[PDB]
DNA sequence: GCCTACCGGTTCGCGAACCGGTAGGC
DNA sequence: GCCTACCGGTTCGCGAACCGGTAGGC
């Protein structure tokens, strides 16, 4: 990391580190029950403390000159380990009383829609509002870069809260999975106690919460970097970043009416609180995403299928394609266990852009994913691996897309039908899902741009 | 955990927030806890007790509102109790359990100021140690415990988390550690405790155990 | 969180005093 | 042969000063 700000020398005196170990270090402490939620930033420029309440005003900072450069090693080392409790270097890393814990830290060439494409899926501003509603710490997560290892061990805490929460554990356990969390992620919170993590949806809240957060961090892992040359221009360099071939489908093209026509047609009878409205239609094309398919052509029953997701996301799902939800991260939320999800309906999937009355604009996806020999669910089951000579799961819904009126479209079947009801009843699903546990089955053939009508 | 805070000056060094002069030691203060703008914690704002009640505070019952109410003396929380302001068989057991109470008040605190008069507080250390306790920070703490532990018992350690239990105010709380990342939350009024044994280096315990002490268990306010 | 007045425990500084060696007087 | 006024040097006694660990304050 960088000089602290608060210190008043950030652009005069360089920090220092001793050959590998970087002399700074950023400290937390959370107990749920005091309420008690600190930081502690300790760096050697000089020394310097900062400490306080996270995400507030309340605290202060003591900026200190050293008599001798071997002295700042004798008070850094010295302070450190009076404040978390372990010496500066160690095997692996272990928490004490009161103590606090160490964080780990790190004249353009296109068309207009394409230009606004960009604009959307890059402004990162936008993405730090976002985050705001989570009560992520705002102040320096975009420049503190969290650490890979650091949020593993996040989405960890969180899968052990849904284990401990379902089968009913003791609220100490609980209640240090919750300090463990918010120790680890800081949050902010103002001047009220961290909640408790014990509901089912509190833990799928904080595992959607680091899903953004970490498109947010890779967003700026493309943004940052290239080859700054005075050649291209600003949103060309970003589309390159992109890695991949957009085109605009024109309005008058034929294709576009079929795609308009299953928007128009496949909206959702419950979700009358919003009205779409396409305002464009992208071709899209991802870096050898044909290459990576080209084995599931040969599988059948291939379908046209709704996926929606944030603004947010957009940035990292056209670099990386549609990923799967990690290893370490909690199941709760997900139906039928982590896979990519998609639905026949474009107001299923278009609830996951979460849209509102202040943010009206929203980007939903139409990918040929290869569902082929079909495993089908009525109600929701956690799997694991999938039978034999199943490449997917459907769960069943009450409603479903005229099988008698789908369309073809490049030899992939749309089902673009009104609704009407399935051939069985006995399932906990309104509407169908389709789940790929394979991100080399899903081809992302469009993007499209959606303006949400509330009555407010 | 409460608003405020009622104790005798553990030192004549804290100021008064309203008239601005030092709070003499062993003098009866009162205190509002508020958030310090220099850290993340609570910090009290001590007033002088004829101060505190001209600020504008009006504390309903302090028993329960205000923080170390019981480990006052019994007279002490009397004047706490009017300045705040300003059926045989069941009136029989209310009256003459706060007989008892008052007997249990003042019995600890004759006990006390006794040790306070003869023993130095690394006598008070080592009493503790000898009796398998924790050594808590602090001098009122320590012959606080003390006298706990003549009294009623030495405490025996906790039954998951192995820490020391503490009495604070209407309970046993357990100060031990379930956890690194977390405190204990173990809390009773009847905890499990061994008698409490002296060393034999003590030619004054037969003076202070003379002040008519037999078996007897905490008595707790209703 | 960091600052600092307070506590006990040891050292330090300096003048009184103790003391032995001595040379001028008788 | 004593006595004794004078001087250099060691010890002794006691209050000032020093200091590290810490309970209380904000
Ligand atoms: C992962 C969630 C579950 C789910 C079901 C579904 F039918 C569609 C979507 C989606 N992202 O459009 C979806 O997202
Ligand atoms: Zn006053
Ligand atoms: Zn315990």
């Amino acid at each position: 990391a960088a000089v602290d700000p608060d210190s008043g020398l950030e652009h005069s005196a360089h920090v220092l580190e001793k050959g590998g170990k970087v002399f700074s270090a950023t400290l937390g402490l959370v107990d749920i029950v005091k309420g008690t939620n600190s930081y502690y930033k300790l760096q050697l420029l000089w020394i310097f403390r900062s400490w306080g309440r996270v995400g507030t005003v309340i605290g202060s900072n003591k900026l200190e000159q050293m008599p001798s450069k071997e002295d700042a090693i004798e008070h850094f080392m010295k302070l450190y380990e009076e404040k978390t409790g372990n010496a500066w270097h160690s095997k692996n890393f272990t928490k004490y009383p009161k103590k606090f814990y160490p964080l780990e830290i790190d004249k353009s060439k296109l068309p207009k829609p394409v230009q606004d494409l960009i604009k959307m899926i890059f402004d990162v501003e936008s993405m730090k509002k976002a985050m705001v509603e989570y009560e992520i710490d705002l102040q320096k997560m975009p420049l503190g870069k969290l650490s890979k290892r650091q949020i593993q061990a996040a989405y960890s805490i969180l899968s052990e809260v849904q284990q401990a929460v379902s089968q009913g554990s003791s609220d100490s356990q609980i209640l240090d999975l919750s300090n463990r969390f918010y120790t680890l992620i800081p949050h902010d919170f103002g001047m009220k106690k961290p909640p408790l993590l014990n509901n089912a949806d509190s833990v799928q809240a904080k595992v959607e919460m680091l899903d953004n957060l970490l498109d947010i961090e890779v967003a700026y892992s493309l943004l940052r970097g290239g080859s700054d040359d005075s050649s291209k221009d600003p949103i060309d360099v970003n589309y390159e970043k992109l890695k991949t071939d957009i085109k605009v489908v024109d309005r008058d093209s034929e294709e576009a009416e079929i795609i308009r026509k299953y928007v128009k047609n496949t909206h959702a009878t419950t979700h009358n609180a919003y009205d779409l409205e396409v305002i464009d239609i992208f071709k899209i094309e991802r870096e050898g995403e044909c290459q990576r398919y080209k084995p599931f052509k040969q599988l059948h029953n291939r379908r046209l299928l709704w996926h929606g997701s944030r603004t947010t996301n957009f940035a990292g799902i056209l670099s990386q394609g549609l990923r799967i939800a990690p290893p370490e991260a909690p199941v709760t939320g997900y139906m039928f266990g982590k896979g990519i999800y998609f639905a026949d309906m474009v107001s299923k999937s278009a609830n996951y852009c979460h849209t509102s009355q202040g943010d009206p604009i929203g980007l939903i996806l139409l990918g040929e994913v290869a569902l082929g020999n079909m495993y089908e669910l009525k109600h929701a089951s956690h799997i694991s691996k999938l039978p034999k000579g199943k490449h997917s799961v459907k769960g069943l819904g009450k409603t479903t897309p005229d099988p008698s009126a789908n369309i073809s479209l490049d030899g992939v079947d749309v089902p673009l039908g009104t609704g009407i009801s399935s051939g069985v009843n006995d399932t906990s699903l309104l509407y169908n899902e389709y789940i790929v546990y394979d991100i080399a089955q899903v081809n992302l053939k469009y993007l499209l741009k959606l303006k949400f009508n509330f009555k407010t | 955990d409460k608003l405020y805070r009622v104790e005798y000056a553990k030192s004549g060094r804290a100021s008064c927030k309203k008239c601005s002069e030092s709070i003499p030691k062993d003098s009866l203060r009162m205190a509002i806890m508020v958030q310090s703008p220099m850290f993340d914690g609570k910090v009290p704002h001590w007033y002088h007790f004829s101060c505190f009640w001209k600020v504008g505070h009006s504390i309903r019952h302090p028993d329960v509102e205000v923080d170390g109410f019981s480990e006052l003396r019994w007279d002490d929380q009397q004047k706490v109790k009017k300045t705040a302001e300003a059926s045989k068989k069941e009136k029989d057991k209310d009256s003459k359990l706060e007989k008892a109470l008052k007997a249990q008040n003042d019995l600890i605190w004759n006990i006390k100021d006794e040790l306070k008069k003869v023993c130095s507080t690394n006598d008070l250390k080592e009493l503790l140690i000898f009796n398998k306790q924790q050594v808590p920070s602090g001098e009122s703490a320590i012959l606080d415990r003390v006298a706990d532990g003549m009294v009623f018992g030495a405490l025996l350690p906790c039954e998951e988390c192995s820490g020391q239990l503490v009495f604070k105010s209407d309970a046993y709380y357990c100060t031990g550690d379930v956890t690194a990342w977390t405190k204990c939350m173990v809390k009773t009024q009847t905890p499990n405790r061994k008698e409490w044994v002296t060393p034999k280096e003590f030619r004054e315990i037969s003076y202070l155990k003379k002040l008519k002490v037999k078996k007897q268990d905490r008595i707790f306010p209703p």
